């Protein structure tokens, strides 16, 4: 019951409100864990929950100490942290509960208690700047040699979550005006409700506002300079919403000064928290005992609302923070731990807001080569575009430093009703950004060869797969030479997830060497999906006919499974009516040739503008405006063409594809989707096409009762896992939203291997090689230049 | 889905508060919904809820009615229960998933909103009494053919848990200081929290009185009386929770008068319920839509609350009526029974001068239930003491097709107390007291021993291990009970410890040969 | 005085509203359809729970709605 004392709604609020005088409260958290663990993890019995509590009691007890923060970190630190070679690591059994635990607490204090009450052999100069990792012989080496190959992080931000809680810190007015800008939309009113109801704009700065002044009021006992005296009017924490505390009529204040000049680093505040642990090493007064326990739950009540809110305060952030992301990447030691790094960026509209954010992440990068390749430059200080580029021109990549490829990932938005086709404000925006980058891209030619790829990933039921073919096509031409997309994380019905997938390879203009993003729809085995799942599900009528005429196209073929191919291919049909309105008939084989010509642009002339138009002065789209006109024109054939443009600029067809429909769960059998799966693998394996991997300490399937039940290692062949006719694929490794606080690439690496040595049961030697073929596929399928 | 809709804390804390002017409530249900989803089903994803609540919303609109419990009790209605030989029955492959539904929703505003919206054919007349059941030909066979067999049967308590809330509205103060009584305990106090977050006792009696007051209103709306125009000057819904609203500087109550004699009953409940119905359906205003709503959800909090208490004043407010109820509950309809051998487990009680009065009510409940389906010279037509019903309890002659019992007192078990240097003394001597009153009854009376045949401990098994009542069931078998049963292994602190359980109970007691265990899922 | 006179031939009149009393640059047809719909929601607050109140609230969520739209026709700086 370690983890509900750190992360608990109501805990905080059954603590803040209470007096610090008043001492007596163990019936108020034990009140609280019970209640705050049912609505984290309801299916726990309360039987096991009221042993587990009694139990933590009583070693509390035996150990002599109070229940509170300066215990609750003493017991997990005694049980997760284990000192080693390297200094304090995390044990191998008991890594996989890390994991879990890291979602909920921030490890910065564990690290802190444990130095304090558990430190290094003969106090070795420690510096922590990433998080924990277990140590194994078989692995550690492994990455010396072959650097680990990271596919996609998010540059957009800090390198993890745990130092943005100091950000924070450091802008209270600015992070206030982000949580109130997204409060504004209902999802995050839902999501800030989600995790906690009593939660308010007004809240949040208060709540934010008295974990500073905690953080100042613990920093002088740290320090171990006396109270300032008017902590005799101190009696709630509600004081602490103000800065300003009255003692006897006169002025005083909250902040203090401290020994480092930037008290918000990481730095400082390892510096104050093992100070302040070291002068309660055996007993600590009751009124600041309880203060650390609010600033911890404030503390992982803000990381357990960011991480689920990412599932202004950019602008700031996105000024040489990836100067420390790059160091945070490479890692101590003279040799960076990751060397193919593929950093991803959201591009922006207003081409001055694109050039600066890209100048600073070419320049950072420089930085981190500059205080490791100590060899001289074309310009010591840049400060320019293309004084980088000349710099950066002179390096050569010998397997040690970090090589950088961006990529910008487009953000699909919802339909806008009107404008004659589904998404045309979201296309004008998207035609815009790109407009942008192509332009500037030829500005500067030599980008080519670090703006490499382009992604999209918002969602997938707000726009689909097939909408990107007319942006792609032409940002081939544009010379950008790699493509990927994030597709099929999410999906409202697992045969439709394969279909939005077999969008992105039939419709996409993705070559041999290409890569996919989080192919989740492919991965979970049906039975495994269908998990918890109401006995009928409901999907859009657009989405269920994409559906139904896809099953016909995988299932035909399939010499056994016709009866569902037939009854799809009939009730299709049927729908068609439904949706077309029309009265004459059409048959599976027109359906099949009118959803073929959905990829085309819908403002190519022909289709949905005027036919005999004046010609447009030879653009890059012109060569996508009169393609998708000539072949429309061509083949004698239009009859599916009128058919399209209903589906496209039709009041009552655009109407009646929004209308939702209801779908069985189990429509097709166990068997019948993983015909579907391994027809997926068999095309894309065929294409050559990667797949990027979520890391698996990421709970946002919400469908996986552990880890070991992920759908990655069926992917990789592991016996007792994978499904009979699987066409094993090539699996690249990825880190971008573990769903945990303090996460890297090198802690998903050794996730993987720990799974397979002690759930799966393979020797060490036999488990690298498994996991080293992931980490080596993002080497083979890299997007950096030759 | 609509699980979430109809029995939820949220929404309910959402339209209670809120003014009943406004008619703009789509949107918070939908947030209250999401809420309520979440909390309850972790597991279900989010894109699938904000699908299937915008595919219901289309169905609402599709069939142009208005969102609210009228409409949803239509969606729910037809979606399970179809019409069959038997009159309204279940659909077979939806029974499984019904059966969910009933643990978060009870079935009686639903079956009315089928009977208005979907008559039986021939308008032969129907009466609710007993819980819908799936109609599989082959079992019917079966069940006619051979009767049931019920071997637990918690007679104490209300015959089910829907009926017991018609009790509390009959027995407002009562149930709120029986309410109060438990909400002393730190289990007790957790519980309530863990199904509805910040209910004090206050607003438990507040939600009663504002169930009861919702009530008389809509019974003038279903009867077709106008109402008493006060309404205008009620603007919130919290204006129910005294009882009695001050239009003009007056006194106005909300009771008002009900053609039935027992306006708390459950064939009040139904006469209300498909009058009022009727009259919406076509059109019915979202004031009182969401005072039917309100009335929906406040029954279902206190059922969730209800269902987990298990797990006096009000259980003996009458204590002679439902004995009768049950064992025709029991009986089932038709003519003949469907459950043949049944026993009823009830709690002992260490009054001597308690005991008299249960065995007698529950033997004059079996008797007047006897001498209503099997007419024939009774010795006495009133008996009013055991040794009278024994007299004419023996006269009668089993003949497989009535409801045959067996009493079968359960003992209790409480927490473990602190003294005198061994665990259990003074739990043990309650038990030991307890049995005394069960032990001489039987010897004051020895035709008892033909009803009073086992003995049960259900209870848990942690607070006393099953080797402490060796004695207790040995000197109960020298005293003539003739059979024993127990209940073990329901929580265990690890499955290794659960099986321990078992054999301790099957190793230590006087388990003969025919003995029945209870709840092994160990 | 006059106000009084026909508030105490049934014509209901509008409270007094003084355009000097008001924002600078808030129009005085904001002001009366605000201070007017104090006046028909009081009514029907009063003219509640009934089936004609749905009735008569439909009509009036639409005319609100509807002359909403006429907002952004004037109070536009320059029109889209």
């Amino acid at each position: 019951m370690e983890r509900f004392l750190l992360n608990s709604t109501v805990l905080l609020y059954r603590l803040s409100t209470v007096s610090l005088d008043e001492v007596s409260l163990d019936e108020r958290v034990e009140s609280s864990v019970f209640l705050a663990q049912y609505e984290q993890a309801r299916s726990l019995p309360d039987h096991v929950a009221k042993s587990a509590w009694s139990y933590l009691v009583q070693q509390i007890k035996q150990r002599n100490m109070k229940l509170g923060p300066v215990a609750i970190l003493r017991l997990i630190a005694e049980k997760f942290i284990k000192n080693e070679k390297g200094g304090p690591k995390i044990d191998l059994p008991m890594f996989s509960e890390w994991q879990t635990l890291m979602s909920r607490v921030s490890c910065l204090p564990i690290i802190a208690c444990h130095q304090v009450f558990n430190p290094g052999p003969a106090s070795q100069e420690y510096s922590f700047r990433w998080p924990l990792y277990p140590y194994h012989p078989t692995v550690e080496d492994y990455i010396t040699r072959e650097c680990l190959h990271e596919t996609h992080q998010h540059l957009n931000g800090s390198t993890s979550a745990e130092e943005c809680w100091l950000d924070a810190l450091k802008h209270p007015e600015a992070c206030l005006r982000d949580f109130e800008k997204g409060w504004a939309s209902q999802e995050m009113k839902q999501l800030c409700a989600q995790i906690d109801p009593s939660l308010t704009p007004r809240i949040f700065k208060d709540r934010l506002q008295i974990a500073c002044n905690i953080r100042e009021i613990l920093c002088r006992v740290a320090q171990g300079v006396e109270l300032p005296e008017w902590i005799a009017s101190m009696q709630n924490p509600q004081q602490l919403a103000n800065s300003t505390i009255l003692h006897n009529g006169r002025e005083y204040g909250f902040a203090t000064v401290w020994p480092i000049d930037d008290k918000y680093s990481q730095e400082s505040e390892f510096c104050w928290l093992t100070g302040l642990l070291e002068k309660w090493r055996f007993n600590a007064p009751e009124g600041l005992e309880r203060l650390l326990w609010i600033y911890l739950l404030i503390q992982n009540q803000y990381l357990t609302l960011l991480v689920q809110r990412d599932d202004t305060e950019l602008r700031e952030e996105t000024e040489k923070s990836y100067l420390s992301r790059f160091k945070h990447a490479h890692g101590a030691g003279v040799y960076s731990q990751v060397r193919y790094l593929e950093g991803r960026f959201a591009p922006k509209s207003d081409p001055n807001k694109m050039q600066k954010l890209l100048f600073s992440v070419l320049r950072g990068y420089w930085e981190y080569l500059s205080a490791h390749m100590s060899m001289e430059w074309v310009h010591e200080k840049p400060l320019t575009i293309s004084q980088v580029l000349d710099n950066l021109e002179l390096v050569e990549p010998h397997g040690k430093c970090v090589e950088l490829a961006l990529v910008p990932h487009f953000i699909k938005r919802k339909p806008k009703n009107g404008e004659a086709y589904p998404h045309a404000l979201l296309f004008k925006d998207l035609k815009n950004q790109a407009a942008i980058l192509m332009d500037m891209l030829k500005s500067e030619p030599r980008l080519t060869g670090w703006i490499r790829g382009v992604d999209a990933a918002a969602n997938e039921m707000h726009a689909p797969p097939e909408l990107f073919c007319p942006l792609f096509r032409v940002l081939a031409k544009s010379g950008i030479a790699h493509f990927t997309y994030h597709v099929g994380e999410d999906f409202p019905h697992l045969i439709s997830g394969i279909r939005s997938i077999d969008d992105a390879l039939r419709f996409l203009p993705l070559r041999n060497g290409d890569r996919l993003g989080h192919c989740t729809a492919i991965g979970i085995t049906p039975s495994i999906w269908k998990r918890s799942l109401p006995l009928s599900l409901s999907m859009t009528k657009e989405t269920r006919l994409l559906d139904l005429v896809f099953i016909w196209r995988e299932l035909r073929s399939h010499p056994e499974l016709l009866r569902y191919a037939s009854d799809a291919a009939i009730e299709a049909v049927r729908l068609a009516h439904k949706v077309f309105s029309l009265e004459e008939e059409v048959s599976i084989t027109t359906l099949d040739q009118v959803f073929e010509m959905r990829g085309l642009l819908a403002e190519s002339e022909g289709l949905l503008s005027e036919l005999n138009e004046p010609l447009k002065p030879k653009s890059l789209w012109l060569e996508e405006y009169e393609r998708a006109r000539e072949l429309v024109k061509t083949t004698g054939m239009k009859r599916p063409l009128k058919l399209y443009k209903q589906w496209l600029t039709s009041d009552n067809v655009r109407k009646q594809r929004a209308e939702y429909v209801e779908v069985a769960l189990e429509y097709l059998p166990d068997e019948a989707v993983v015909a579907l799966q391994q027809a997926v693998m068999a095309k894309m394996a065929d294409r050559n096409i990667a797949i990027e991997c979520p890391p698996t300490s990421n709970t946002r399937i919400s469908q996986y009762r552990n880890v070991s039940e992920h759908h990655i290692f069926r992917w990789m062949g592991l016996p007792g896992e994978a499904i009979e006719g699987d066409v094993p694929m090539s699996i690249c490794l990825g880190s971008d939203d573990p769903g945990i606080f303090a996460a890297d690439l090198k802690s998903e690496f050794y996730h993987l291997f720990v799974v397979l040595t002690r759930k799966f049961g393979l020797s060490p030697a036999d488990a690298l090689r498994k996991v080293a073929e992931v980490n080596e596929n993002g080497r083979i399928y890299r997007f950096h230049d030759v | 889905m609509e699980r979430f809709l109809l029995n939820s804390t949220v929404l309910l804390y959402r339209l209670s508060t809120v003014s009943l002017d406004e008619v703009s409530l789509d949107e918070r249900v939908e947030s209250s919904v999401f809420l309520a989803q979440y909390e309850q089903a972790r597991s279900l994803p989010d894109h699938v809820a904000k699908s299937a609540w915008s595919y219901l919303v289309q169905q609402i609109k599709q069939r142009n009615m208005k969102l609210g419990p009228v409409a949803i009790l239509r969606l729910i209605a037809e979606k399970f229960i179809k019409n069959e030989k038997g009159g309204p029955k279940i659909d077979l492959p939806m029974f499984s998933e019904w059966q969910t539904l009933m643990s978060r929703v009870s079935c009686l505003p639903i079956i009315a909103c089928h009977q208005v919206f979907n008559p039986g054919p021939a308008s032969q007349e129907y009466s609710f009494r007993w819980p819908l059941y799936p109609y599989h030909p082959t079992v019917e066979d079966y069940i006619t053919r051979e009767c049931l067999h019920e071997t637990h049967q918690h007679l104490n308590g209300s015959t089910s848990a829907e009926e017991c809330w018609l009790d509390a509205l009959k027995h407002p103060e009562a149930c709120l200081r029986d309410f109060e009584k438990g909400w002393a305990s730190q289990e007790m106090k957790q519980l309530c929290a863990q199904i509805d977050p910040s209910l004090t006792p206050r607003i438990f009696k507040d939600r009663l009185q504002i169930a009861c007051n919702i009530r008389e209103i809509l019974c003038r709306v279903a009867q077709g009386v106008e109402l008493p125009e006060w309404i205008a000057s009620m603007q919130n819904p919290q204006q129910l929770a005294n009882s009695t609203i001050l239009h003009n500087g007056r006194e106005y109550g909300f009771a008002t008068v009900w053609p039935i004699d027992d306006k708390y009953s459950q064939e009040s409940e139904f006469c209300w319920l498909t009058g009022l119905l009727e009259k919406w359906r076509f059109n019915a205003p979202e004031g009182l839509e969401r005072l039917l709503w309100i009335y929906l959800l406040i029954q279902n909090q206190y059922l969730t609350l209800l269902v987990q208490r298990d797990d006096m004043t009000e259980l003996r407010e009458e204590t002679e009526k439902s004995y009768l109820s049950r064992f025709k509950h029991a009986h089932g309809a038709g003519v003949y029974s469907q459950v043949r051998y049944l026993e009823g487990r009830f709690a002992p009680k260490s009054d001597p001068n308690k005991m008299q009065k249960l065995l007698f009510s529950v033997l004059r409940g079996y008797w007047e239930y006897l001498s209503a389906h099997m007419s024939m010279e009774w010795v006495h037509e009133k008996p009013l003491t055991i040794s009278q019903v024994l007299d004419n309890l023996e006269l009668v002659e089993p003949h497989g097709k009535c409801v045959e019992l067996a009493l079968v007192p359960h003992f209790i078990k409480r927490k473990p107390k602190n003294g005198e240097a061994y665990p259990h003394a003074l739990l043990f001597k309650d038990l030991k007291n307890q049995a005394a009153i069960l032990m001489d009854m039987l010897k004051s009376e020895p035709r008892l021993t033909g009803w009073i045949r086992g003995v049960d401990a259900a209870a848990n098994e942690m607070h006393a291990p099953p080797e402490l009542f060796c004695p207790l069931f040995r000197v109960l078998a020298k005293s003539g009970i003739a059979h024993f049963t127990y209940h073990v292994g329901e929580d265990f602190p690890h499955l290794i410890s659960g099986i321990r359980s078992i054999d301790d109970a099957l190793r230590f007691l006087p388990l003969r040969n025919g003995d029945r265990l209870g709840h092994c899922t160990a | 005085s006059v106000v009084k006179s026909l508030n105490s031939v049934n014509i209901k009149c509008l409270p007094t509203i003084d355009p000097t009393k008001l924002p600078r640059h808030e129009p005085i047809l904001v002001t009366v359809t605000a201070r007017l719909n104090k006046m028909v929601s009081d009514k029907l607050k009063g003219y509640w729970a009934s089936n004609d109140y749905r009735k008569q609230k439909e009509q009036w969520q639409n005319h609100l709605a509807q002359l909403q739209r006429g907002l952004h026709l004037l109070t536009d700086k320059e029109y889209k």
